[PDB]
RNA sequence: AUAAUAGUAAAGAUGAAAUAAUAAUAAUAAUUAUAAGACUAAUAUAUGUGAAAAUAUUAAUUAAAUAUUAACUGACAUUGAGGGAUUAAAACUAGAGUAGCGAAACGGAUUCGAUACCCGUGUAGUUCUAGUAGUAAACUAUGAAUACAAUUAUUUAUAAUAUAUAUAUAAAUAAUAAAUGAAAAUGAAAGUAUUCCACCUGAAGAGUACGUUAGCAAUAAUGAAACUCAAAACAAUAGACG
């Protein structure tokens, strides 16, 4: 029974750890992500006004 | 036990492979273990394989993949050209040395890459070869120009003082017919296991 | 409910985790708040699929009915799990 | 193919004939076949050991026999799916014979491609007669090859001079190399000697090769000219 | 829910082609953010010629400016974004398509994944 | 929990290994014999 | 049923259909009001 | 159970047909008893407990940890190009289970068709369950046990 | 289909021909430009997926779906009369829609005749929305479930191996052994066994009549008897024939 309880709990813990890691990764990323208007405008300027790194293949 | 004997025995000794017997790509070294018979054993069609081999084969050497297949025939090819290339190379007597400044691998988890040469030459570079006429400085070998030159079972890069027009331009793409002499300078060996010879055309 | 999250997350726990990360970074504001908001939006129920919501409901039902924490096949809990799907 | 009753029950069928009087005289084979009976028991017999390895076929590792935690730290408390399936076909299908030496052989010829070009006679001489002490590589009846190396490696492993397999293999390889170099030097010097003392070789190997190429080229040329003519027309 | 977008915008002005595209990107991004959404990346693509002379209502187009917007939203929000795209006269072809987050959370655009970079972390680094 | 699981098993294995030791351990405490040993181990941990 | 055997059945079915077509007005008369 | 018994009989027949030597059976009490009865009459060469993978060399006690993977290995028997255990037809089928008194069993033994059973044959063995113990029908008669006529091997 | 452009006498059709909303009112072909419906080239193997009908242009939404592990439940299962739901094509009732195709009808051929096969106009119909109805060679002409039995080759997925090798599993597909079978052949079932349901008992008459129920209807289900024969049917064989 004890062994079975451990097995049940260990997997859950691992899953929790994975979820936390994923969250951490998302947080690390999220400086690039946009919510506000000003950030969106800045992103647009970076993309369009620079005239650099247009994804076109050759 | 029987199992131990089987593991020891001469068919177990031939390391298995399912590489093509017909490979039209670039051949830099032997693909398959060459297998010879004696003349007596050939006469009664026995090669030391699972089955008898067809009486049509009169060559003593061959190469194989499968002892027996679903088609009820051993997958073989009656040819052992690779031994003759090695023997030609030995005759030429140009010792293979690594052009890169490195120690000779034969002196002192697993690495599948080719340890120095593949074993076509265990010759050492420091020797001279005397004869009645004297000590041979320049190794004279006959070869054929293709367009590169075929020199004793190896293709080799070639150089000369002046490009001779009389021999070349008379027969532009039948240069393979006429055998020319060559002075082999040195033989280097690359990572892929290709022997990169370098010759010089003599006239 | 308003600050409920998908993907087996909990909003209180997420905030605490973010705070811990911040503390670790300091050891080794507006922007940080914006990032946190973005994360919440990503992990919110209302932006996620219905499937996640159903899964959450099933989990809740299981928690309610389980005659002990380990059991998930309890005839009653099975029935409860069926009900949410139904 | 059904199990034939009538190939092995020959003496019984003849004994009946003899009893009847259909046969007046007994065959020559009759007494002999009576003395030495056929098998007549055409069974599928199960096998419990792989002979090459010495692995056990029949047994099943239990839950109680695996007390400690698994990879990914989970304790086995139940039989898995495969532990419930009735593995009878494994007892009957003949075992795939595996050897440690096969891997070494494969490695050697990868490392030494041109060792494949050394021709190999597979027609065995008396396997019982041989008696090789693998203290050294050079055995008498056997030639020098990758096999001899591998045998040396195995001997080293057995004796525990080199506890590790890889080190033993390397050592065997290094023993081989020196011998090969010596062999190479022997032939060259013998050739030199022959040249010095007025020996005459009519056809050298390279000359032979050139001659062989020449015939093929001649065959090609006539054909190629015909093909060019065809193309023109 | 991470939805990728591909809009092929109009380019009326010869000298300054990207302006209409930029405006479109602004507007749709604004919509997304007003509506609980989170635009992750706005990958530009080149002024690429169309395969055929593609035509909107009472117009014709042979060249267009292409871009990907890789945003999060609800399903209803996305559907409505799609509708607005369909409605507007300054886009030729529009296409929203889902990016599945059952396994991962960080997922780059389709182009970036094809190149090699699975997550946006890889792109950043 | 994992450490607890380990300790019970390792002790039991040790008990199984040594027969003379096992009887002495049982006396100190106070198939059937094996079960009793296991129970004692559980009580200890 | 082989095809040959089926053909008798088919023929029967056709005849029945024909009979029904013939006796449409009669059937109608019989059906209504009784 | 009786369905199980029928399945094992069918399996035995199949194995006799193709000439396998050593055959697995499910590990139950009734099944074990049946196998033991066959062994004693002389239809099986061997009978031994074991895993799902093979027969066991040493003793292994059967518990909830093992029970699902446990199995009853059984050696089959052949002589002069003919299998010993030719047939394994059962009599009491799951749907029409038949229970004879001692008199009926005696009659069966002495060549009388009863309840549509062909009476038992020269080299045959009718097994009989009586208070959860499988016996020969002759043995049951001797002991005087009114029992379920289980099955029939030849 | 309509319109414009320029352009010239045939065009379209067929076995060969004609009739026609064809063409000297300027067509057909060509190039443009509008509109309208309905269909979905390759990939494709219906591989696969679906209970079966079905199901291959793209996207989104919601639903359902595989395997292996971990834990839990503790025989809760199988089959299933009656019953229930879904059920191609045609058909029907409404309201839209109607390009192409196309029962019928009319016309031209063909033919001794031609209520046909071919050609031309082409209405119902085919399309959508809401329903009715519950049948098809609705077929694998093979009800569902479980246990079991000898090989090989193909793929597919799973695990280990020291990511690309040779291995162990399953799953399907294709050849078979045995076994079964009237044979054709079936081949993990048409084999060995167990369980449950449906159904058959000579051919005609007949899935007809009468009756009942259901339907807007066409019809669907249910389903007799008299009368009359020693017939009637299947697998395979050898011919003759095309
Ligand atoms: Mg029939
Ligand atoms: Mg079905
Ligand atoms: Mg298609
Ligand atoms: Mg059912
Ligand atoms: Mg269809
Ligand atoms: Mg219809
Ligand atoms: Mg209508
Ligand atoms: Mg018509
Ligand atoms: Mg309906
Ligand atoms: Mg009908
Ligand atoms: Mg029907
Ligand atoms: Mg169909
Ligand atoms: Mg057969
Ligand atoms: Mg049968
Ligand atoms: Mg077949
Ligand atoms: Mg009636
Ligand atoms: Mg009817």
């Amino acid at each position: 029974k004890l062994k079975r309880n451990y097995n049940r709990s260990l997997l859950n813990f691992q899953a929790h750890k994975k979820k936390l890691n994923e969250l951490l990764n998302l947080y690390h990323v999220a400086n690039e992500f946009i919510v506000t208007e000003s950030q969106l405008l800045k992103k647009i300027d970076k993309v369009f006004n620079d005239e650099t790194e247009e994804f076109t293949d050759a | 036990t029987l199992a131990e004997l089987l593991g020891r025995s001469r068919i177990a000794q031939v390391a298995n492979n399912h590489k093509p017997l017909t490979y039209t790509g670039k051949k830099f070294h032997p693909t398959h273990q060459i297998i010879e018979t004696k003349p007596s054993t050939l006469y009664r069609q026995e090669w030391g394989l699972k089955s008898a081999i067809p009486s049509k084969i009169k060559s003593r050497y061959l190469v194989y993949n499968d002892l027996d297949t679903l088609e009820r025939i051993t997958t073989f090819e009656p040819r052992g050209g690779t031994q003759w290339n090695r023997l030609r190379f030995q005759e030429m007597g140009v010792p293979i040395v690594s052009n890169i400044g490195r120690q000779n691998p034969f002196f002192k988890k697993f690495n599948t890459e080719i340890i120095g040469t593949g074993g076509l030459s265990y010759s050492l570079p420091g020797k001279l070869k005397n004869s009645p006429n004297g000590v041979i400085q320049r190794t004279v070998v006959p070869g054929r120009i293709l367009n590169l030159a075929a020199i004793g079972g190896f293709v080799a890069d070639v150089v000369f003082f002046q490009s001779p027009p009389s021999s070349f331009n008379s027969m532009g793409d039948f240069i393979r017919m006429k055998t020319f002499l060559f002075e082999i300078l040195e033989a280097s060996m690359e990572k892929n296991g290709s022997v990169s010879m370098h010759a010089r055309l003599l006239e | 409910e308003p600050l409920v999250l998908s993907k087996g997350y909990n909003i209180e726990e997420v905030d605490k985790f973010l705070a811990a990360i911040e503390s670790a970074k300091r050891e080794r504001i507006e922007k940080l708040e914006d990032r946190r908001e973005a994360i919440l939006r990503i992990l919110s129920m209302r932006n996620s699929e219905n499937k996640n919501a159903i899964k959450m409901a099933v989990e809740l039902a299981r928690k309610e009915f389980e005659r002990f924490p380990g059991d998930t096949g309890s005839s009653e809990v099975q029935a409860a799990c069926m009900t949410v799907r139904i | 193919m059904k199990i034939q009753t009538n190939a092995v029950n020959v003496l019984q069928r003849t004994s009946a004939y003899l009893k009847s009087g259909l046969l007046k005289e007994t065959p020559a084979w009759y007494n002999v076949v009576a003395s030495i009976p056929p098998s007549t028991k055409f069974t599928r017999e199960p096998r419990f050991k792989n002979p090459s390895n010495g692995h056990i076929i029949g047994k099943l590792v239990d839950v109680t026999e695996q007390p400690h935690a698994n990879n990914k730290g989970l304790y086995k408390t139940r039989p898995n799916s495969s532990d419930k399936r009735v593995g009878v076909k494994r007892l009957y299908r003949p075992p795939k014979l595996t050897y440690v030496e096969d891997r070494l052989r494969s490695l050697f010829y990868k490392q030494h491609p041109w060792e494949l070009s050394r021709p190999k006679i597979l027609v065995e001489n008396e396997i019982g007669d041989e008696n090789y002490d693998w203290s050294h590589m050079l055995q008498i009846g056997r030639p020098l090859d990758g096999e001899s190396v591998i045998q040396r490696t195995m001997y080293l492993i057995k004796t525990k001079q080199y506890g590790d397999m890889v080190e033993a293999y390397d050592h065997a390889r290094y023993e081989f190399y020196a011998l090969r170099m010596q062999e190479e030097t022997e032939q060259q010097v013998a050739l030199e000697e022959a040249e010095m003392f007025g020996s005459l070789f009519g056809v050298s190997a390279i000359e032979h090769g050139i001659q062989k190429e020449q015939e093929v080229l001649d065959v090609w040329e006539k054909k190629v000219v015909e093909e060019t003519e065809l193309m023109a027309a | 829910m991470l939805y990728e977008l591909i809009g092929l915008v109009r380019i009326t002005n010869s000298n300054a082609p990207k302006l209409e595209a930029k405006e479109l990107s602004s507007t749709i991004g604004k919509l997304i953010i007003q509506n609980r959404g989170v635009v992750r990346d706005i990958v530009p693509m080149g002024i690429r010629y169309l395969p055929k002379i593609m035509k909107k209502d009472q117009e014709k187009h042979f060249r267009a400016y292409h871009f990907l917007m890789l945003f999060d939203s609800s399903a209803a929000v996305q559907s409505e974004i799609l509708r607005t795209l369909k409605k507007d006269p300054r886009v030729i072809r529009s296409s929203i398509v889902k990016v599945d987050l059952d396994k991962q959370l960080d997922r780059a655009s389709s182009l970036h994944r094809s190149l090699g970079k699975k997550s946006i972390l890889e792109l950043v680094n | 929990q994992r450490s607890l699981i380990d300790r019970i098993q390792t002790r039991l294995s040790e008990l199984l290994s040594n027969d003379l030791k096992c009887d002495q351990f049982l006396k100190d405490h106070g198939n059937i014999k094996k079960n009793l040993l296991r129970k004692h181990v559980m009580m200890d941990m | 049923d082989s095809v040959m055997r089926k053909r008798k059945k088919k023929m029967k079915k056709h005849k029945l259909r024909k009979r029904r077509k013939r006796e449409k007005a009669e059937r109608r008369k019989l059906s209504q009001g009784r | 159970s009786l369905v199980k018994l029928a399945n094992t009989c069918a399996h035995l027949q199949n194995c006799s047909k193709v000439r396998v030597a050593l055959t697995s059976i499910p590990y139950t009490k009734l099944q074990l008893q049946f196998a033991y009865n066959l062994y004693q009459q002389g239809f099986l060469s061997s009978l031994q407990k074991g895993s799902t993978m093979g027969p066991d060399k040493d003793f292994v006690e059967v518990t909830p940890d093992n029970i699902s993977t446990r199995r009853l290995w059984v050696g089959l028997k052949y002589r002069d190009n003919k299998p010993v255990l030719s047939s394994c037809k059962l009599i009491s089928k799951p749907n029409s289970r038949i229970h004879l008194p001692m008199e009926d069993m005696k009659k069966l033994c002495s060549g009388v068709t009863i309840r549509n059973i062909k009476p038992l044959q020269p080299g045959e063995l009718i097994l009989v369950r009586a208070h959860n113990n499988i016996m020969d029908i002759n043995e049951a008669i001797s002991k005087k046990l009114d029992g379920e006529v289980l099955c029939r091997v030849k």
